[PDB]
């Protein structure tokens, strides 16, 4: 009943990738997100959402084919996100001790991490380790400030 | 052991290392642990070396064209190249890009080489006219976008075995014990290895193991355990340092003041000479014993001594005294106090009278604990017990 363990076990049992072989995704990731913002176009503009089909995207596609490009293109991120993993723990766990809980802590990790994992861009080649590191961090400390307090603070 | 240093057969700043002939095996090492059999022959390319993934996106720093073996900066990175450079895109992005040491060089009507390339070209061969200088590798295949040979300058290697060792005597005791020198060279990989941007200094190394030969015991045990020590002996008129390979077995004893009472006491001697195959096959220790008191030693077990446990007696320890009866009485009988035992009188004892016998009795001490049928006992006749120890409970 560890917990942490029962979860970071898991984990471990998903493996580690390199920056070639998160450079596949980083396109795919890209192909879906920009993908969206389509769908957010055509949101806007209109009936407020695309969001009926292949016209769920005003874009071209033949439809099965759509649903499934989002599915790579998110897939990656999702692959990445959890490919990560670790190293964010890394990082959570040293506010695990900080305060918040080590689980508190790692989940708000991996929010970052997401966000991270997409607004993040292999045209810079450096590898996230000098990135998505950053935007963890961020996240994180905005949790123990934002509350592990019983009486919210101005965290500035 | 011991590790030696040479800048010799060392490479420049990383290479393939095109060479020719040394012999070492696989050897399961023909990696590290090597004995470099044979060699005038070893022959480099020293090349840089940089390799990196990223996209397909940044210097069209390129091979077919050389790029500047000089200090660009490709794909947002660098070198001290010397020479003419190659990609690898062939992952839609790349993994690796090398700096190819050397002029590049310049050609065209391309069979010629191409058709006379494949081979590492030679000083003085010419190039197709044009003479050379080292054993040239040439590009085996002539640069690309048509024009160039290549020729990454080529440096090529020795050794046999092992330079000289100077006033010097491995040894042990050395009767079985092989306890000796050597030198273990040494040279990380082969003619179809391209190594990566600084130097592989190691290709011949000697770092030095001393083994520890034969399986003999009495002197040199420890087959995978007989192991080497260094002290600093020979530090003085020749203070340079010798350096023993010496190994063991130092053991110990224990007090030889331990003298008590009970316990068999402690005196003692070494044998030593320092300096011996252990003084021949060698009996070191003594521990000689005090007695609680000086008398006949009995319950004793011939041999050594696993047992706690010999008499030492007198007329007391094993009684004895007066019996004004007469000359009178038998052997051996375990008194308790006042059966007919002067006979017609009655004293102390509990135990062995032996005798009676101007009246001199021989009346010893051995206590009665009449027990009962049942016990869950503990121990023996003659065992001589043990101040206190416990001798049998009864349930």
């Amino acid at each position: 009943e560890d917990s942490i363990r029962l979860y970071l076990q898991e984990i471990g049992r998903i493996r580690l990738l390199r920056a070639d072989e998160e450079i596949e995704l980083a396109r795919k990731i890209a192909d879906l997100l920009e993908l969206e913002r389509v769908r957010e176009r055509l949101s806007e503009k209109l009936e407020r959402d695309p969001r009926d089909s292949e016209w769920a995207e005003a874009v071209q596609l033949p439809l099965p084919a759509f649903r499934y490009r989002l599915h790579i293109g998110r897939r990656a991120k999702d692959k990445m996100v959890q490919s990560n993993l670790r190293l964010v723990v890394s990082i959570a766990k040293k506010y695990m001790n900080r305060g918040l809980s080590f689980q508190d802590l790692i989940q708000e990790g991996s929010l970052g991490l997401i966000r991270a994992a997409e607004k993040f861009d292999h045209e810079k080649g450096y590898k996230f380790s000098t990135y998505a590191t950053w935007w963890i961090r961020q996240a994180i400390t905005r949790a123990i400030a934002d509350q592990s307090r019983t009486i919210r603070l101005p965290v500035h | 052991v011991a590790e030696l240093i040479d800048d010799r057969y060392r490479t420049t700043t990383g290479g393939f290392l095109k060479f020719a002939g040394v012999e070492v095996q696989k050897k399961g090492k023909a990696k590290l642990g090597y004995e470099v059999v044979q060699g005038g022959t070893l022959l480099w390319i020293p090349e840089e070396t940089h390799e990196v993934n990223k996209d397909i996106s940044l210097l069209l720093v390129e091979d077919g064209q050389y790029v500047e073996a000089g200090t660009e900066v490709v794909k947002d990175i660098f070198c001290q190249n010397s020479g003419v450079v190659e990609v690898t895109q062939k992952n839609d992005i790349l993994r690796e890009v090398v700096v190819k040491p050397g002029e590049l060089l310049m050609v065209d009507d391309p069979e010629a080489v191409i058709g006379r390339d494949n081979t590492l070209l030679q000083p003085g061969e010419e190039l197709l006219g044009q003479v050379a200088t080292e054993l040239r590798y040439i590009q085996y295949v002539e640069s690309p976008e048509g024009p160039a040979l290549l020729s990454r300058p080529v440096v090529e290697f020795a050794v046999p075995s092992n330079p000289d060792v100077p006033s010097t005597t491995s040894v042990s005791q050395q009767t079985g014990r092989s306890i000796q020198m050597r030198a273990v060279q040494r040279l990380p990989y082969k003619d179809s290895e391209r190594v990566k941007s600084v130097e592989g200094v190691e290709l011949l190394r000697t770092q030095l193991v001393l083994e520890i030969e034969q399986e003999g015991e009495q002197e040199h045990n420890a087959s995978p355990l007989a192991a080497d020590i260094e002290l600093i002996p020979d530090l003085e008129d020749a203070d340079v340092q010798r350096l023993q390979l010496v190994i063991l077995e130092s053991l110990v004893l224990r007090r030889d003041i331990a003298a008590d009472a009970t316990q068999g006491s402690t005196q003692t001697s070494l044998e030593v000479k320092d300096g011996d195959t252990i003084v021949p096959g060698s009996v070191v220790a003594r521990t000689q014993i005090l007695s609680k008191e000086g008398g006949i030693v009995r319950g004793v077990q011939k041999g050594s001594e696993a047992v706690r446990r010999c008499l030492v007696l007198r007329h007391s320890d094993m009684a004895t005294l007066n019996i004004s009866a007469k000359p009178k009485v038998k052997a051996g009988d375990l008194i308790v106090a006042g059966t007919e035992l002067a006979p017609g009188i009655f004293a102390e004892e509990s135990g062995q009278i032996v005798g009676v016998k101007n009246y001199a009795v021989t009346i010893r001490a051995g206590r009665p604990y009449r027990v009962s049928p049942g016990a869950v006992l503990q121990i023996e006749d003659g065992d001589l017990v043990q101040r206190g120890d416990n001798l049998v409970l009864l349930v």
